[PDB]
């Protein structure tokens, strides 16, 4: 489940099935990379070190569902949202309810920082290459690469790993090309193509 | 008392007799009203004419009364033996209070005499150790009430510690008294005996206890 | 402050016993309630169950007679057990203290309430995976140098299971421009991640840069000097 | 002359005790609308300034326990019910067995019970769903309904109303009720001041057991009235100077499910509940009721010694309407347990006190015959405010007497209520023909 | 004075006797179970009033409250005195001594009016 | 148609105060008023004053204007036509004119001309004005006579002697011997103490038959005294039927 707001509105967020007696909802937010946090306990109460900005639906409602209300929306609060159910008349839920992604807006456009490195000295007396071209501090996550070897493209060897998030707007991306000692040799130049939105960034490298 | 009333008053057995109560304006009996009572000395009073010539609840119809703008009078027809007391008569209207009179004794002729029983008792051996003597001299059944009591020390008149009650009515329609002797324990043992003399409409009757015996 | 640190092997046979530890730092381990989660990739994070002192030990009606939570008061830390472990049992496990609350709706004297629990100081967290096969050592090759006015420069780990590979530059000394990027899943089964740093060009010193890498399951720390 | 004669007079202050037909009064504010079970129309209106004379120097024998008002009130009610519940919807086809389960929470009590029912046509099923208290069902071996076995069963129209309203008893021409006006009286034995009235105060049915709720209240010290109290075997009713606080609420908001059960019938089952699973309660100070049976016990030594012990306990058993606190409060018949409020013990010399209270959806005719009432729910957190003016305290017959006494209250015989409100009153018809004898004389 | 309904009922025979016309005056007062009640009721309260009104009736006493009679008190009815009924008496404990003389004394005042008519009707022949 | 009983006789001295009550049973209490009257060795009898129950109006005659007072307490039902009361007196600075004994009677009637009129009256309370103290009396057996040897009678009884303020009453057996009783008034002595005597004819052919037990009650001084009187008499002319 995708909410989208704009930067500096305010944020709602589902969590959980719709209310069937006095709750006490537990509200929690997860880092794309980190560990859970502490939101708002008790429907709507806040511990120390989270602003008066979160507020939650009272468990004093019968039935509606758990509401997480989020006033002045920021890049920062970009991340998910799960909740834990606290129902009198249903059991104890060991399990959280299914969260809800907060997406901030109003961020247009991000240039890829790439770069291609190529196989080791080390590696080659190994019987073993590989090339390595990094991606990062690009959104939205949402990049294809493409190998070349001089101007023809490579098919099998290709790994490249799943575009993901840090904490903010920068993604990370990896792409490997494994080849033989032979064949670094062989060609005069290999590329890294890789798209972004609508621009094609490629770098080359050549053996010594 | 402002009321008066008959000082004495007489009447033979199985007829009537007539009481005055008469007294100034301001009692009697212009504007007020009369009633009687039957009031025994030393027992209860018996209402027995009320609201002038009106009898009360229980009163024989021997009674009747009467009020002149004067003085009230009261009529017995049929006088009985227990009738001999003393009546007294009131004088009230609806606001004010009762004003009684000076009394009236009344005296039933016609009655049987009655000698008196005399029983002389001598000082109890209880008393001889205190010690004192005292002679109790009784007297019952004798009519009418009037009587004397004289007492001598062995044939010899006494003048010294004699002592007679007032004749007192019964229940029987007749008449009691007692007399008693206070002696010194000296002379209880020096003289060989004492006498209660009761004289009685001439008739006197003595009895004589003895130390000696 | 509270600092708690999961610690445990990371890799499980199937059908097994996974034996973990919740270092803690900060407080006792007795004035305090522990809780454990994990959580799949992708999924929802799923409640363990909690333990405290005084015989307080609940588990999940899921995985009832498979947990079994302890505490130990001399050593101050939490451990955990899991008896038949599964492929389902692979997640990321958590360890966080856990404050209660009395929620009440009733009149109190008819237990017209519940009780409710919720963690606010929660650890870095450990991973583990499951799986039959065996841990294999990383191979640590180094990136040379290649350019503005700026130059770049890197690492390479290659070949290696399970998940994760701690990667530190000049033991800690250098946390401006490093950008650590995941691994990648092969078809020969072997993850392979990377990492860079952004320096100035003006780099030859030779100022000795080194990548430190460390590898629980294997036991295996491997220093690598990069040169130009 | 003297020889009086005998005169008739017409219009004497003579009468003797009787009995008669007495009809009701009821105001004129009871434009409540609807139509009430009783007073709502069906009575004749209140003069708007009652007349009470005070018949100074007259003392007159009253006698409570044999007064035949009770008798009179006790069956008028009786046959007012079977009246407002003549024309209402009979629920014998609702005898289906019924397969339940436990109510959606987290001692189970409420039921949700599935069954078949019949449709407004005479082919086709209906599988809905109710929810009814466990008291009222009873499993088999699935359960049932209590009544089935027993009694017929017939639901109360929803348009009537069980608040009881001020019934002021009237007598016909020629009769005249006496009210004893004195402070301190038993209800029996001579009555120093009397006064005459057409019509009684503002008596309003109200049927509760062991706890006397809305009453009158006594003067100066607190009343005691019993009909024997050597004998074990007769209720002792208490009636209070001071009224005690209760506060009752049924924390549940209930729904109510119209099902059509044919033509024209509809039952009115209990739908899903909004809220938590709260049971019913009844709230006593505990500094009101700490003074009112220390105040009791005080006129309970005037009876069993200066220097004697006095206990309190709970029912010792029986049936349920007795053993609990029933009434009705907004439409639901409560049974309030009464273990908290008689746990005392008084020798010779800061919130409120809850009662866990239960609730019954069918209930019997206590006549002991077979016929049964069906109350339809409410919906709402339900809430009455009530007094408690009087006990109905019986007494345990102890072999070893003279030591201490305990006391258990008790019912199941509405007479008593209508006794607490009757005691002074009393029937008596007016007979205008007496002779006197004076001395007047007719023409030749 | 004023007293109201029953006001005289502890008072004396003689006081009483003012307050004939006031228990007088309220003696009469002008399907469903409530609806049936008071009918049956104010039906027997007409059949009470004409009972009386009947023995009144027939003892010339019809139009009359307070009426005489010519039959002679027997002294076997509680022969009590003038002042000692209407001065110190109540109605009330009046009527607890001729309570067993009631009937007896209601078949001589019949007698003596149906005499009174047929010597009534004879002189008027003449 | 009722009964009147007062309190005890008791002893003030001049100058003190006594209270006499008047309990009533049989009739309504507040229907009939409450007469005290008085009878003294000086002046006669003399009516005090009447009070009503009912109303509670007083009045006291202009002898008794500034020295008396009377109250009456609150009826107390028993039937519907009886019931219970009771009335009281306080006269003040007593003189050596007040000795005497006072009476409360019933009222008459409740309306008319003589609703006031004392008709039911009590037993009386006798009073005694004196500065004496309280003496108890000293009981003495007297010995049996002969009062008829042809008749086969005799006479004994008890002697009261030397006793002060008179209220004293002479009982037989607890009340079972009063057949026969004669007991004669009492005599004032020159020193201020009273005597009476006490005797029953009784037949002489009982001796071991019956038992002779006077019973001689003083409530002043709050004593009382059993004596045994012997069966064997002393007279020479009752000696002969022996
Ligand atoms: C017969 O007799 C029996 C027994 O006497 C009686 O039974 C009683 O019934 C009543 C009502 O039926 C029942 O009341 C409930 O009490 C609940 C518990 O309240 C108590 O605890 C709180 C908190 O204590 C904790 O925290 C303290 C630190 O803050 C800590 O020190 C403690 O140790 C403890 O851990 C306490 O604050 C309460 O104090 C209240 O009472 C005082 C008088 O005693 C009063 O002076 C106080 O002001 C206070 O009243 C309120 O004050 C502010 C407003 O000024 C509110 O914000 C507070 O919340 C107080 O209500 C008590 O000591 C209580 O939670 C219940 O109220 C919640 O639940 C109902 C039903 O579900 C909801 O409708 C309410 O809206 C409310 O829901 C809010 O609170 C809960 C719990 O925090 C949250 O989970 C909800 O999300 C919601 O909070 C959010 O929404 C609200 C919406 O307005 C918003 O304002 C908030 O900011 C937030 O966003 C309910 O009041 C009582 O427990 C029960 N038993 C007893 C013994 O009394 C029967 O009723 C009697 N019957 C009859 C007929 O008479
Ligand atoms: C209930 O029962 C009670 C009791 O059974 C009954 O009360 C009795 O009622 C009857 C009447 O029905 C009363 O009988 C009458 O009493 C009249 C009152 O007497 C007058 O005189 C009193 C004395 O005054 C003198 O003394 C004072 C000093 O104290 C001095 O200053 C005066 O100047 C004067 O010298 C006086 O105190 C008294 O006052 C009372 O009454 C007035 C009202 O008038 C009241 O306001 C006062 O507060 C006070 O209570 C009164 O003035 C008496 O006059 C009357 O006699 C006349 O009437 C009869 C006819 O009834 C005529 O035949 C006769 O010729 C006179 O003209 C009559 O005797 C009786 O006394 C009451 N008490 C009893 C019986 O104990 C109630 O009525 C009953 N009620 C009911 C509803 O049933
Ligand atoms: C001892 O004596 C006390 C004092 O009288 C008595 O308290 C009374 O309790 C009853 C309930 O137990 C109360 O009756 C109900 O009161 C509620 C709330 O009243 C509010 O509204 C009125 C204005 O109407 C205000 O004056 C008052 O102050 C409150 O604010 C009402 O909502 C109830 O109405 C229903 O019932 C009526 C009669 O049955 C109907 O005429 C009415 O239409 C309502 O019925 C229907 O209403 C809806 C349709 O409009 C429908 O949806 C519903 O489902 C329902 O079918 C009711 O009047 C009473 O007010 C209390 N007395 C006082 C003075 O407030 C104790 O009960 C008594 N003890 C015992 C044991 O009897
Ligand atoms: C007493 O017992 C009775 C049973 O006899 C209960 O009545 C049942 O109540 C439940 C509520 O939990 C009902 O189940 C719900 O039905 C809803 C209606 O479904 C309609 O819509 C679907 C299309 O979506 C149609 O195909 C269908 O024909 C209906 O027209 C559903 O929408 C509900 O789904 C929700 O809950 C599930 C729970 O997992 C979620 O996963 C869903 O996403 C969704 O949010 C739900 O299935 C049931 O139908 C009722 N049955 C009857 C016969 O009434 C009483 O509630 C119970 N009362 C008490 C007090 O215990
Ligand atoms: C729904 O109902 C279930 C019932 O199965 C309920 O789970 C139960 O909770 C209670 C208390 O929350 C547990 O009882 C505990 O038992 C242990 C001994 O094994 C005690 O040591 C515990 O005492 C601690 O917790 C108390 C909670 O009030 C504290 O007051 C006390 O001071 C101690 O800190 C406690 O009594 C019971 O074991 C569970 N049952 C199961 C099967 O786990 C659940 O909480 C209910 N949920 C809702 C939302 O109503
Ligand atoms: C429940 O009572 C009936 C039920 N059902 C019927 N009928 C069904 N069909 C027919 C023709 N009658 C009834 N008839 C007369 C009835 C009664 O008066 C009657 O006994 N009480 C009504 C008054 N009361 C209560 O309020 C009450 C109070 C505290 C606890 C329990 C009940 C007592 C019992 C009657
Ligand atoms: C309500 O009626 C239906 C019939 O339409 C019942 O369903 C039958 O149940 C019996 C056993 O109880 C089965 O043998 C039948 O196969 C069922 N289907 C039929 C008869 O068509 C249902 O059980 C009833 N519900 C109750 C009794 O609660
Ligand atoms: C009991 O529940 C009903 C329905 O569940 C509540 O009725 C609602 O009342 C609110 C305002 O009070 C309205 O806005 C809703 O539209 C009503 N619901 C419906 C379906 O019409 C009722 O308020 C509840 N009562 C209590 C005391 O909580
Ligand atoms: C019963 O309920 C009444 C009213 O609901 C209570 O009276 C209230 O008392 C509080 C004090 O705690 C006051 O603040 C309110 O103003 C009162 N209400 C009214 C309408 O005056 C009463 O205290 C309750 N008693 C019990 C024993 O619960
Ligand atoms: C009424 O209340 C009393 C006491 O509150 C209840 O007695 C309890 O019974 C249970 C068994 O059901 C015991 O476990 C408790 O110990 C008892 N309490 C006490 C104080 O002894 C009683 O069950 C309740 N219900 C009835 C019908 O009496
Ligand atoms: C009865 O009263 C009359 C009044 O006229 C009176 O003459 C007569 O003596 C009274 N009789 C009795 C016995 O009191
Ligand atoms: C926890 O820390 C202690 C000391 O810091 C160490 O001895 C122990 O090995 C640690 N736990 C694990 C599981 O490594
Ligand atoms: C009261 O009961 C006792 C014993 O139960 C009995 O002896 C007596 O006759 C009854 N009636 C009373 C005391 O008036
Ligand atoms: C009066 O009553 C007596 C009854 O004691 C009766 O014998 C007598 O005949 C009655 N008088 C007349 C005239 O009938």
């Amino acid at each position: 489940t995708f909410v989208s707001v704009a930067p500096g509105q305010t944020a709602r967020i589902t969590c959980g099935e719709e209310s069937l007696g006095s709750r006490s909802v537990i509200w929690y937010q997860q880092r794309p990379g980190q560990a859970p946090s502490l939101i708002i306990y008790n429907n709507n109460d806040r511990p120390s070190g989270i602003p008066d900005r979160f507020s939650g639906s009272p468990g004093s409602t019968f039935g509606t569902t758990a509401t997480l209300t989020i006033t002045s929306v920021e890049a920062g609060d970009e991340a998910d949202y799960y909740c834990h159910i606290w129902d009198s008349r249903r059991p104890t839920n060991w399990v959280f309810g299914e969260g809800t992604t907060l997406i901030v807006l109003s961020q247009p456009k991000a240039a890829p920082s790439v770069t291609l490195f190529p196989p080791s000295s080390e590696e080659l007396q190994a019987n073993k290459a590989t090339l390595v071209c990094l991606i990062s501090d690009f959104y939205p996550g949402a990049v294809t690469v493409a190998w070349k070897a001089d101007s023809s493209p490579v098919k099998a060897g290709v790994e490249t790993t799943t575009p993901s998030k840090q904490s903010n707007n920068k993604y990370a991306a990896s792409s490997y090309l494994s080849l033989t000692p032979e064949q670094w040799k062989s060609h005069k130049s290999y590329s890294c193509q890789v798209t972004h939105e609508g621009s094609t960034v490629e770098k080359t490298v050549a053996p010594t | 008392s402002v009321l008066t009333q008959s000082a004495s008053v007489s009447g033979s057995l199985g007829q009537s007799v007539t009481i005055s109560c008469t007294g100034p304006n301001s009692v009697c009996c212009s504007h007020k009203s009369i009633s009687w009572y039957q009031w025994p000395p030393g027992r209860a009073p018996t209402l027995i004419i009320y609201e002038d010539n009106e009898r009360a609840p229980g009163i024989s119809p021997r009674f009747s009364g009467y009020k002149s703008y004067w003085s009230a009078y009261l009529t017995i027809s049929d006088l009985r033996p227990e009738d001999e007391t003393t009546y007294y008569c009131c004088s009230y209207t609806h606001n004010s209070g009762c004003v009684f009179g000076t009394g009236t004794k009344v005296s039933v002729l016609g009655q049987s005499k009655a000698n008196p029983s005399v029983t002389l008792f001598p000082p109890s051996s209880e008393e001889l150790q205190a010690n004192k003597a005292t002679l109790v001299c009784l007297i019952s059944d004798f009519y009418p009430g009037a009587v004397t009591v004289a007492w001598k020390a062995d044939s010899s008149p006494v003048k010294a510690g004699v002592e007679t009650t007032t004749p007192s009515k019964q229940s029987n329609n007749k008449y009691a008294a007692s007399s008693y002797l206070s002696l010194t324990p000296e002379q209880w043992k020096s003289h060989r005996s004492y006498s209660c003399q009761v004289t009685h409409e001439g008739s006197t009757v003595e009895k004589t206890v003895a130390p000696t015996e | 402050q509270v600092h708690l640190q999961e610690s445990g092997p990371g890799l499980v046979k199937p059908s097994e016993t996974l034996s973990l530890t919740c270092n803690v730092s900060g407080t006792l381990v007795r004035d305090n309630y522990w809780s454990w989660i994990r959580q799949p990739l992708g999924k929802q994070p799923e409640w363990i169950g909690y333990v405290h002192d005084s015989g307080d030990t609940n588990y999940n009606p899921s995985l009832k007679s498979r947990v079994h939570l302890s505490l130990d008061k001399s050593k101050n830390l939490v451990s955990l057990r899991l008896t038949g472990v599964t492929a389902a049992d692979s997640a990321i496990y958590y360890c966080a203290t856990t404050k209660h609350g009395r929620r009440i709706y009733g009149v109190v004297a008819f237990k017209e309430w519940f009780t409710y629990f919720y963690m606010d100081v929660w650890g870095k967290g450990t991973s583990v995976t499951v799986s039959s096969a065996s841990t294999k050592g990383p191979s640590v090759f180094p990136l040379a140098p290649s350019s503005g006015g700026t130059a770049a420069l890197g690492c390479l780990v290659k070949d290696y299971f399970p998940e994760p590979v701690t990667v530190s530059w000049n033991s800690g000394a250098l946390t401006s421009g490093v950008h650590t990027f995941p691994a990648v899943l092969q078809s020969s089964g072997l993850y392979s991640l990377s990492s860079v740093v952004t320096v100035p060009s003006s780099s030859l010193g030779t100022q000795t840069y080194i990548c430190n890498v460390n590898h629980k399951p294997s036991n295996t720390k491997v220093d690598k000097r990069v040169e130009p | 002359a003297e020889n009086l004669w005998v005169t008739v007079y017409y219009g004497v202050p003579v009468w003797k005790d009787a009995e008669t037909t007495l009809f009701c009064a009821s105001d004129a504010k009871a434009e409540t609308e609807k139509h009430n079970v009783w007073a709502t129309h069906a009575c004749v209106p209140t003069d708007p300034n009652p007349q009470e004379i005070h018949l100074e120097n007259v003392t007159e024998e009253f006698n409570m326990w044999k007064n035949n008002m009770v008798e009179q009130m006790h069956t008028d009610i009786i046959s007012l019910w079977d009246q407002s519940l003549k024309p209402c919807v009979k629920l014998t086809p609702l005898c289906v067995t019924l397969q339940c389960t436990n109510v959606t929470n987290n001692r189970g009590e409420l039921k949700n019970c599935s069954f078949n029912m019949t449709t407004e046509l005479r082919d086709k099923k209906q599988k809905v769903y109710s929810l009814f208290y466990r008291l009222d069902v009873v499993q088999i071996n699935e359960y049932r309904l209590i009544n089935c076995n027993t009694s017929a069963i017939t639901q109360a129209c929803p348009k009537v109303s069980f608040e009881p309203i001020p019934i002021h008893y009237c007598a016909p021409a020629g009769f005249a009720i006496l009210k004893c006006k004195d402070k301190k009286f038993n209800g029996t034995g001579p009555c120093p001041s009397v006064s005459t009235v057409q019509c009684t105060h503002g008596i309003k049915p109200v049927v509760s057991t062991q706890l006397l709720l809305n009453g009158s209240l006594a003067e100066e010290e607190v009343m005691i009235r019993s009909e024997n109290i050597t004998n074990n075997a007769k209720n002792i009713l208490v009636q209070f100077n001071t009224p005690v606080q209760i506060n009752c609420t049924r924390p549940n908001n209930n729904t109510r499910k119209s099902i059509r059960i044919g033509p024209g019938q509809a039952f009115y089952a209990t739908g899903d509940i909004i809220g938590d699973i709260r049971q019913a309660h009844c709230n006593v100070s505990k500094a009101t009721w700490n003074e009112t049976l220390g105040k009791v016990v005080k006129q309970l030594r005037k009876h069993f010694g200066n220097n004697t012990i006095i206990r309190f306990a709970n029912s010792s058993g029986g049936d349920l309407e007795v053993t609990t606190h029933s009434f009705n409060c907004g439409g639901e018949f409560f049974y309030c347990n009464t273990s908290g409020l008689f746990n005392s013990t008084w020798i010779s010399n800061n919130d409120s006190i809850t009662l866990p209270c239960r609730i019954k959806q069918i209930i019997n005719m206590w006549q002991r015959i077979g016929q049964a009432m069906y109350a339809p729910p409410i919906q709402g957190v339900i809430r009455c405010v009530s007094n408690i003016t009087g006990l109905i305290l019986t007494r345990d017959g102890g072999s070893t007497n003279s030591t201490t006494e305990t006391f258990r209250p008790g019912g199941g015989d509405m007479r008593d209520n209508w006794r607490s409100e009757l005691y002074k009153y009393k029937v008596v018809k007016i007979e205008p023909l007496g002779v006197a004898p004076t001395r007047c004389k007719r023409r030749v | 004075v004023f007293l109201g309904f029953l006001g005289a009922a502890g008072s004396t025979m003689g006081a009483a006797s003012m307050t004939l016309t006031v228990q007088a005056r309220n003696l009469l007062s002008g399907l469903t179970v409530w609806g049936i009640k008071q009918l049956q009721a104010r039906v027997l309260a007409v059949e009470r009033y004409l009972r009386d009104q009947q023995l009144l009736g027939i003892w010339g006493c019809s139009g009359k409250l307070i009426c005489c009679t010519n039959v002679p008190w027997n002294s076997s009815w509680s022969n009590r005195n003038l002042s000692e009924i209407w001065d110190n008496m109540t109605w009330l404990q009046w009527d607890k001594e001729i309570s067993n003389y009631t009937q007896i004394i209601y078949g001589l005042l019949e007698e003596s009016q149906n005499q009174q008519e047929k010597n009534e009707q004879d002189l008027l022949a003449l | 148609q009722g009964q009147l009983v007062q309190s005890g006789a008791e002893l003030k001295k001049p100058g003190a105060s006594v209270k006499i009550s008047c309990k009533t049973s049989g009739y309504r209490f507040n229907f009939y008023h409450i007469n005290w009257i008085r009878q003294t060795a000086g002046r006669g009898p003399e009516w005090m004053g009447w009070i009503s129950p009912y109303s509670g109006d007083k009045n006291l005659a202009p002898a008794f204007q500034d020295r008396v007072i009377m109250t009456t307490d609150t009826e107390v039902p028993v039937t519907s036509f009886t019931s219970t009361g009771a009335a009281y007196m306080e006269i003040r600075n007593l003189k050596f004119d007040d000795t005497g004994t006072y009476f409360c009677a019933k009222g008459l009637l409740r309306d008319g001309s003589s609703t006031w009129l004392p008709y039911l009256w009590g037993q009386g309370t006798l009073l005694t004005v004196s500065s004496a103290s309280t003496k108890g009396p000293s009981v003495f057996p007297l010995a049996p006579s002969s009062k008829s040897t042809s008749g086969g009678t005799a006479a004994l009884g008890c002697l009261v002697k030397d006793y002060f303020p008179e209220p004293v009453t002479v009982s037989w057996n607890s009340g079972a011997l009063t057949s026969g009783v004669h007991t004669f008034p009492a005599v004032l002595q020159s020193s201020g103490l009273y005597s009476l005597s006490s005797v029953v004819t009784v037949p002489s052919s009982s001796l071991g038959t019956q038992t002779y037990i006077c019973n001689v009650n003083h409530k002043p001084s709050n004593t009382k005294v059993d004596k045994r009187v012997e069966p064997k008499s002393c007279d020479k002319g009752l000696e002969v039927l022996f």
